């Protein structure tokens, strides 16, 4: 049971920032020992807050944890330019295991948030041909670049046959993704239609595609 | 005419680990305590209750010879009214002890290159030991609320931890060999007695 | 000074298994737990299991149970984690974690290893399909899908290159078959889509793969 983290949190130098982590009530809800972890690119991760609140010894004043019912929060309060990294709360889960969250990347606008623009194309009449049916969601010009991509099959979720590609740096300093769904050509003509979401800072982002 | 058991004590070729520490009961033969004393292989020899050398010439009924094994900081724990991991809950001395506590650096023998990890002692226990008590059970502790039914984890410890013993280790860090001697006198025919 | 230092990056077929090793140091090696957290390429942590190098003892989660092995050798102060039967999705950096917490488990860990990367690519080469994005039915966007190949990469140029203003070829996926696939998008504005002709060129040097799709509005 992965634990729910926003895919960007994002604030302007000096600002404060909050990255939240939603569980269930036997993780989160249920023990007193979430942790959060920040990673900068290529490096091993460091514990930033450990048991909800406290914090090792050389991590800044600045990173403080919380928790209220099912849901952590990770604040970061005065930010400054290396705070961007990638952090990942985690938590105890109970018979022995512990969970991660999916990871937010904390970006320092050093521009203006851009949302993305999302192209969604139905599969080919050569792809429905070959007995395969692929959608390709095509998302670009997006600021910061951290996204999450939720697939809808009429108005129910579909999370089997997605692949999602990582964010990746444009020339223009912004960021763009894929995702792709793989379907076969009867799952494609049997719902009326299919749909994209991109979220970003809070905001979502939708292309419906239909058959024929 | 037998003389005490004191060679299989002292020298004995392997010694227990704290928490299971072992006892040799010496009844029936004539001892002498001098030549312990004299030999100067003990870094640690302090008596509580009697001299050593007031020893060689007193009888007891029966005398107890624990010996195990611990670390340098640890040695002073072996004494009534002490406190720590080893005192509470490995091997406690009485407050009206009477005896002898003895210990030498054993790094020598009982350190590997790479780390000895055969002598063990108790880290965790539910409460402390009575004077004299051996507890060498290796049931999960119960750290938290929740049974842990034999099964290692979550606030569900395993009750025993290693030492490191390497040669490279500071003193306070390296394997002691503790015998503690302890005279009783019960009201009964003296056998021990010194010479 | 604590340093936990792991084996080298292993390149695996799948079905096959692997066995990544992490040797402590600075540290009584039985005094800490030790966990193991793998990292796919771009994606996050995930949690996979702990040992206990004093008891020997294990857990492992739910989703890696059958297929994980972890064991200790307290003489060398190492630790060792197996996967069995391994999986294109099984690429990732495996770490391994000590707890900070002194003979007790409770999933904070302060010291990690530099990881060990174990790529499980797939078991033979493949040349891309192609198939044409037709444009939809004021911008319009037309593209190929080049659609599960291996290895990497393709190449992808419009009109034998002479249309670049407008194309983004993004970055490929990689499916849980082990197979990449890729799109490349070019955008022209409505109200000019059937004015010039596009012919998306994918190059496959790997599998002497080489396909031009002309893509153009369906009916
Ligand atoms: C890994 O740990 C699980 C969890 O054990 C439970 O959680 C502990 C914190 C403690 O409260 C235990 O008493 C719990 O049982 C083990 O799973 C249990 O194993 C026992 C076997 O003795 C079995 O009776 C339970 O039904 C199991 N419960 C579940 C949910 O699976 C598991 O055995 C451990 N794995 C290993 C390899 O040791
Ligand atoms: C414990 O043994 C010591 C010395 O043992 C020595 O090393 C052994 C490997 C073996 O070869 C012994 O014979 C060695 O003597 C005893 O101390 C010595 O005992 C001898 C008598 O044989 C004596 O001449 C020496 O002066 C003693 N001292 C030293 C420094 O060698 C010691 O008495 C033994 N202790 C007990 C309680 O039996």
């Amino acid at each position: 049971a992965v634990l729910t983290q926003p895919p960007s949190a994002s604030g302007s130098p000096g600002q404060s920032v909050t990255i939240s982590c939603t569980g269930t009530s036997s993780d989160v809800g249920g023990y007193n020992y979430v942790s959060w972890y920040q990673q900068h690119p290529g490096k091993a991760p460091k514990l930033m807050i450990y048991e909800v609140s406290k914090r090792p010894s050389g991590v800044p004043d600045r990173f403080s944890g919380s928790k209220s019912g099912n849901t952590a929060s990770l604040t970061v309060s005065g930010l400054q330019a290396e705070d961007e990294a990638d952090y990942y709360c985690s938590s105890y889960a109970g018979s022995n295991h512990w969970v991660f969250g999916g990871g937010t990347k904390l970006t320092v606008l050093g521009q203006p948030k851009a949302a993305p623009t999302v192209t969604l194309f139905p599969p080919s009449s050569e792809e429905l041909q070959a007995n395969k049916a692929t959608l390709v969601c095509l998302i670009s010009d997006f600021y910061p670049g951290a996204v999450t991509v939720a697939w809808k099959a009429d108005s129910s979720p579909v999370k089997a046959g997605v692949e999602t590609t990582t964010p990746s740096k444009q020339s223009n300093n912004k960021y763009a993704a894929s995702s792709y769904l793989s379907l076969t050509p009867e799952q494609w003509k049997s719902h009326r239609s299919y749909s994209c979401q991109v979220t970003h800072e809070g905001s979502t982002v939708e292309k419906t595609v239909a058959p024929t | 005419t037998n003389l005490c058991p004191f060679g299989e004590v002292f020298n004995a070729t392997r010694f227990a680990s704290v928490y299971a520490w072992n006892r040799k009961r010496i009844s029936n033969c004539v001892a002498d305590y001098s030549v312990l004393y004299n030999s100067a292989s003990f870094s640690t020899f302090k008596c509580y209750g009697v001299s050593p050398t007031k020893l060689n010439d007193l009888c007891f009924t029966n005398v107890y010879a624990d010996s195990f094994v611990i670390r340098g900081d640890e040695v002073r724990q072996i004494a009534p009214g002490q406190t720590g991991k080893i005192a509470d809950y490995n091997y406690k001395l009485p407050d009206d002890f009477t005896g002898c506590v003895i210990a030498w650096n054993s790094n020598n023998l009982d350190s590997k290159v790479g780390g000895n990890y055969n002598y063990l002692y108790r880290l965790f226990r539910k409460s402390n030991l009575k004077p004299f008590e051996r507890d060498i059970s290796t049931e999960i502790y119960q750290a938290g609320s929740t049974p842990c039914n034999g099964v290692e984890g979550f606030n569900c410890y395993f009750p025993l931890q290693s030492y490191g013993f390497q040669p490279t280790n500071g003193v306070g860090y390296q394997p002691y060999r503790v015998v503690v001697l302890s005279f009783e006198l019960l009201h009964a025919p003296a056998t021990v007695c010194g010479k | 000074q604590v340093q936990l230092v792991q084996s080298g990056a292993e390149v695996k077929k799948p079905g096959a298994s692997v066995k990544v090793s992490c040797k402590a140091s600075g540290y009584t090696f039985t005094g800490y737990y030790m966990h193991w957290v793998r990292q796919a390429p771009g994606q996050g942590l995930e949690w996979m299991g702990w040992i206990n190098p004093n008891s020997g003892g294990t857990n492992y989660t739910q989703k890696f149970q059958g297929r994980v092995t972890m064991t200790r050798d307290t003489s060398i102060s190492t630790a060792y984690m197996e996967l069995s039967r391994l999986r294109s999705d099984d690429t990732a950096v495996y770490s391994c974690a000590r707890d900070m917490a002194f003979s007790m488990v409770r999933g904070s860990f302060d010291y990690w290893g530099q990881g060990t990367l174990v790529t499980v690519s797939s078991a033979s080469t493949k040349g891309p399909s192609v198939f044409p994005l037709a444009p939809s039915s004021g911008t319009a966007a037309l593209g190929c899908l080049v659609k599960d190949y291996f290895p990497e990469p393709v190449t992808v140029s419009w009109n034998s290159g002479a249309l670049t203003s407008g194309v983004h070829t993004f970055p490929a996926v990689l499916q849980s078959s082990g197979l990449y696939s890729l799109s490349s998008v070019v955008t022209v504005p409505s109200s000019s889509l059937g004015t010039q002709t596009y012919i998306c060129n994918v190059n496959h040097k790997p599998s002497n793969t080489k396909v031009d799709k002309k893509v153009e509005p369906k009916s």
